[PDB]
Formats: structure tokens, C-alpha cells, sequence
């Protein structure tokens, strides 16, 4: 019964570990294109300065 | 006291089989109570990890 109950327990935390994840993941990215967006953007006018 | 102790054998025996008999059901019984209980402890605890 406890490996059962472990069972049920582990995929509800899993699914929800999964989509956690991805969406970090997804903003994650998100940021590091704004970050590099923004970095080259003012090494492009110091450069030009 | 030898005729008596012939007889006092018996008795023990009978004896004997009493106690055995007395202390299987009391162990058996206590065992069986607590299985129970955690059988059932171990299906709420399934329906409630649902």
C-alpha cells in the first residue's frame, strides 16, 4: 500500500515539477535575450562614442 | 507418591496443551488486531494521496 501511495504521490509531484521547469525555462530565456539585447545595444554606442 | 506422580504426568500434559492453547490466542488475537489497523491506516492513506 505504501508503494501505492508513493507511486500517486511522485507523479503528481513530478507533473508538477515538469511544467514549473518549463516555464522557468521559457522565461529564463527570455531574459537572456534581453540581457544580451541590452548589452550590445550599449557597447555598440560606447563603441561608436 | 509414585501412583501420584503417574497421574500428575497426565495433568501436566493437559496443562500444557491449556497454555499453549491460551497463549497462541492471546498472541494471534493481538497480532491480528494490529494488521487490521494497519491495513486500514494504509488505504486511507492511498485515498488521501489521491
Amino acid at each position: 500500500l505504501k508503494a501505492q501511495a508513493l507511486a500517486i504521490e511522485t507523479e503528481a509531484e513530478l507533473q508538477r515539477v515538469q511544467k514549473v521547469r518549463e516555464l522557468e525555462l521559457v522565461y529564463a530565456r527570455a531574459q537572456l535575450e534581453l540581457e544580451v539585447s541590452k548589452a550590445q545595444q550599449l557597447a555598440e554606442v560606447e563603441v561608436k562614442k | 507418591q509414585s501412583e501420584a506422580e503417574k497421574a500428575r504426568k497426565e495433568l501436566l500434559e493437559l496443562e500444557a496443551l491449556s497454555m499453549a492453547v491460551e497463549s497462541t490466542g492471546t498472541a494471534k488475537a493481538e497480532a491480528e488486531s494490529r494488521a487490521e489497523a494497519a491495513r486500514i491506516e494504509g488505504e486511507g492513506s492511498v485515498l488521501q494521496a489521491k
